[PDB]
């Protein structure tokens, strides 16, 4: 053995433009060797969660295929990402189940997203009808409803948009700062697993 | 689903794009005032209307939610401030001539000039100079000139514009279900939720009059002994048995006694505590101070302030033609974005200001969780209150040699701690009458009680028993002496300053005896007690999201507004006065005039 196909993690982590949280993107990684110490040994995260499974034996053990989800959110609002949490995010825009297993990382990007007129081209669902699924996408722009007589279309008294854009700014404080996510889940289906790292010798 | 979902769901559309527009306006503010100059005087205007702009829809909206049905306090109290139809209520023609009269009440009074006859063509105005010579100066004559000059080329072309004013804000109030505009001033201290907590807006009439009658012992005390200092100090002029009169209390309306400290020191052989030559010798910059003065609230237990404030805010030394005026502020412009402005200088005014700034700061970032119109004090009285608890807590010299400032080896005695108490006292107790006075006129005639004639004779009638003070020169109906002052020109409430000396000398109280110490409640300290710490934010985290009567309640043990703290702080003072005018006796004259 000579480690090689590495899995491309720089395409994901480095990406020139990332996704609104209502329409996260989700990529496949299959048929590879993943290190994930280089990943760890980072000081450029500031929140790095793991739940199924502890970071350091992580190295050892592989699956048949790696899910990432990556998305940009505010600052405060990281901490609804996570099993068995509710609030906007958790609900209308990104849900995850009790039985998650995989990892979490949340980085600041205030020297990016944020421009000095404003930054208006991220959005997020603000009304919906009831709770997402886990791992279910919506973006559907229907207008929403919220009392008893129909509107065609155009807003009304009780018709509102369903989405809103953010507002970020380059002085916000850490509350109102934009952070990058990126969510690996590892799936383990019947197939011979194929993505785990290297043979040290 | 009842319309009380609808309500959520419009609230939550609503303080989401409020947020931006309001950060928005606040940002264009903050760059003009740092930065003062016409290409940045357009820019506030056009953010400023658009807020207002965008904040009468969302006024005209909530009207078809029929507030009464709306179960949730919280829900009702946040849709409570959004139906106020303020003066659109009036009509057009009548709201546009409204704006026009208060806009020339107020250019009247900012443009005030007086020339001595002696030189008609150089008039002077209320900024330094006129205002100085009122202030620092030891002439009677002159002094009754500049009196009577105001007082006569301002308060005499104010009469119609109030008289108009006062009956078109009235019908104003009876369009807005008020039977007065007193009631609408009020409105803010009142409460009809939480059983228990109840609080009318009338019952403010009687708790007033009620905790001032206390006072009126302390009061006399200090009045018997400044006419007594003035009587030394002024020959033939003050009987012993009138009040002193108007013009030589040492400010123009008498607001203040402070500059009058100089006459009425009692024993002024020891030297006052001063550190600003300290301060110079130990090379301290406006850093220094703003980090001293971080490290106190960090020792209390308040959380660390957020990094960005040392690089946004404007703290010391414009200089050059980049102009700026800094009246000391401290301004929340939102979405987590906190500053200040001053123009700090190495003085001990300057760091006193400092700890009242940075109080405020800190009042302003306990409560960033609530929602959007819940984002301010209790009451009117409580953001002062608590900036200034600060200020009266780090002036004591035990803090002060804790930061080695006064040299370890100090030893405190009599005179200095009297000179220091009745120094304070000139200025926190000497204005409460003054307030009481002018808010209860002001209450009478708007309620229409006293009629058109009877004005400016009951106002200086009751300034007789109520505060003592004589005419000078009498005034029959031709002039409006109380128009001539900056609360009573431009449309502010004055009960606030009365309110906030109670609550802070209360809140000063209670963590002085959750703090654990010893002694005279006016060398006490809230250093290094985390306790007192919590205990202070229990209650500053709540912001406006409950009633300030329950707002007293975890800071102190009583949720009614009392006086006795205030007695207890002044206890030395008044106790030395029992013994000082053993000779006069307390109590004036209200029949004594110098003319008659
Ligand atoms: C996304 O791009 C950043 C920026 O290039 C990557 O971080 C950087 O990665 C390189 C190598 O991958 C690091 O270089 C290191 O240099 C030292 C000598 O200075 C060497 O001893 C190490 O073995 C390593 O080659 C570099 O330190 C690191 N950080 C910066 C600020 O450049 C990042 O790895 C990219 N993302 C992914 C997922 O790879
Ligand atoms: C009014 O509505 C608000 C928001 O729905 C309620 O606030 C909740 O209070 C409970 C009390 O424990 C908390 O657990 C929740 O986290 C709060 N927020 C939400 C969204 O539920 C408030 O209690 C309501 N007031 C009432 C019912 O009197
Ligand atoms: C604010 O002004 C509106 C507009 O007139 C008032 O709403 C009317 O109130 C009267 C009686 O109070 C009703 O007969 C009308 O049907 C109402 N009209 C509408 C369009 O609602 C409102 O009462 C005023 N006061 C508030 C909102 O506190
Ligand atoms: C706010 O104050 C706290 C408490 O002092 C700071 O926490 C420590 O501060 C010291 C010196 O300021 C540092 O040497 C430590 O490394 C800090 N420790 C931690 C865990 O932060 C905190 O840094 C201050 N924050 C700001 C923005 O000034
Ligand atoms: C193994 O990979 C290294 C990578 O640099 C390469 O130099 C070497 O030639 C490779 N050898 C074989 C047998 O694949
Ligand atoms: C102040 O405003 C003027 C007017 O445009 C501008 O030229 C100048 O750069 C501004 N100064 C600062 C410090 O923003
Ligand atoms: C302080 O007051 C006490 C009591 O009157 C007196 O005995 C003492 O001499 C005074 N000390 C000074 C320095 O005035």
């Amino acid at each position: 053995p000579n480690i090689t196909n590495l899995c491309p993690f720089g395409e994901v982590f480095n990406a020139t433009r990332f996704a609104s949280v209502y329409a996260w993107n989700r990529k496949r990684i299959s048929n590879c060797v993943a290190d994930y110490s280089v990943l760890y040994n980072s000081a450029s995260f500031s929140t790095f969660k793991c739940y199924g499974v502890s970071p350091t034996k992580l190295n050892d053990l592989c699956f048949t295929n790696v899910y990432a989800d990556s998305f940009v959110i505010r600052g405060d609002e990281v901490r609804q990402i996570a099993p068995g949490q509710t609030g906007k995010i958790a609900d209308y825009n990104y849900k995850l189940p009790d039985d998650f297993t995989g990892c979490v990382i949340a980085w600041n990007s205030n020297n990016l997203d944020s421009k000095v007129g404003g930054n208006y081209n991220y959005r997020y669902r603000l009304f919906r009808k009831s709770n997402l699924k886990p791992f279910e996408r919506d973006i559907s722009t229907e207008i929403y409803q919220a009392g008893s007589k129909p509107c065609n279309g155009v807003e009304g008294f009780n018709c509102y948009f369903p989405l809103q854009s953010y507002g970020f700014q380059p002085t916000n404080g850490v509350g109102y700062q934009p952070y990058r996510v990126v969510v690996l889940s590892f799936e383990l289906l019947h197939a011979p697993a194929t993505v785990c790292g290297p043979k040290k010798s | 689903s009842t319309i009380e979902e609808q309500a959520k769901t419009f609230l939550d559309k609503f303080n989401h794009e409020a947020e931006d527009l309001f950060y928005q306006s606040s940002l264009a503010s903050w760059n003009y005032n740092t930065n003062i100059t016409e290409e940045n005087v357009q820019n506030m205007n056009n953010a400023g209307d658009k807020w207002s702009a965008f904040l009468k829809e969302q006024s005209t909206l909530a009207q078809m939610y029929p507030l009464q049905e709306i179960q949730n306090l919280t829900v009702k109290l946040q849709l409570q401030a959004l139906q106020q139809n303020g003066s659109s209520v009036l009509s057009e023609d009548k709201s546009k001539r409204l704006n026009t009269i208060l806009n020339t009440m107020s250019t009247i009074y900012s443009t005030g000039k007086v020339c001595n006859p002696d030189n008609p063509q150089e008039c002077l105005l209320l900024e330094p100079g006129l205002n100085e010579i009122m202030a620092n100066s030891l002439d009677y004559n002159e002094r009754l000139w500049a009196w009577e000059s105001w007082r006569s080329e301002v308060g005499k072309q104010l009469r119609p514009l109030y008289e108009e004013y006062v009956v078109l804000k009235n019908e104003m109030a009876r369009a807005n279900h008020y039977e007065d505009y007193g009631d609408y001033w009020r409105g803010d201290y009142e409460v009809n939720g939480v059983d228990g907590y109840d609080y009318s807006r009338g019952q403010l009439i009687e708790d007033v009059e009620h905790t001032f009658e206390e006072i009126k012992p302390l009061y006399e005390h200090l009045h018997a002994y400044v006419r007594a200092k003035l009587m030394n100090a002024y020959p033939s002029y003050i009987s012993p048995i009138g009040c002193l009169p108007a013009h030589l209390l040492g400010d123009m309306w008498g607001r203040f006694w402070t500059n009058l400290y100089s006459l009425t020191v009692p024993f002024g052989q020891k030297p006052n505590i001063d550190v600003t030559d300290a301060m110079v010798d130990q090379a301290w910059d406006a850093q220094r101070i703003f980090k001293e003065a971080e490290k106190f609230f960090v020792s209390v237990g308040l959380p660390n302030m957020t990094q960005g404030f040392w690089e946004n805010s404007m703290l010391t030394d414009p200089g050059n033609v980049q102009k700026a005026v800094c009246h000391p502020t401290a301004w929340d412009l939102g979405k987590g974005d906190f500053r200040i402005l001053m123009c700090t200088k190495v003085t001990m005014d300057d760091f006193l200001t400092a700890h009242h700034e940075m109080g405020h700061i800190q009042y302003d970032m306990a409560y960033a969780a609530q929602p959007f119109l819940l984002r301010n004090g209790a009451n009117e009285g409580f953001h002062e209150a608590v900036g200034e608890i600060m200020s009266l807590s780090a002036a004591t010299p035990k803090h002060l040699k804790s930061i080695g400032l006064l040299s370890p080896d100090f030893q405190e005695d009599n005179e200095t701690e009297i000179n220091f108490l009745l120094k304070q006292a000139l200025t926190i107790v000497g204005t409460l009458p003054f307030t009481y006075m002018l808010e209860k006129w002001r209450w009478m005639v708007f309620k229409g009680e006293i009629p058109k004639d009877q004005w400016m004779k009951k106002w200086w009638e009751m300034k007789r028993e109520i505060v003592g003070v004589v005419e000078p020169v009498p005034h029959d109906e031709t002039y409006c002496d109380p128009a001539s002052l900056f609360h009573v020109s431009n449309d502010y409430s004055f009960i606030r300053y009365y309110t906030r000396t109670l609550y802070q000398f209360q809140f000063q109280e209670a963590l002085c005896q959750a703090a654990k110490h010893e002694g005279p409640l006016h060398k006490c300290d809230i250093s290094n007690s985390t306790e007192a710490g919590q205990k202070l934010f229990n209650m500053l985290r709540l912001g406006k999201s409950e009633p300030w009567t329950l707002a007293l309640e975890n800071v102190v043990g009583a949720k009614n507004m009392n006086v006795r703290p205030l007695l207890n702080y002044f206890e030395p003072l008044f106790t030395w006065l029992k013994d000082q005018n053993k000779n006069s006796f307390v109590g004036w004259s209200t029949d004594w005039s110098p003319y008659a």
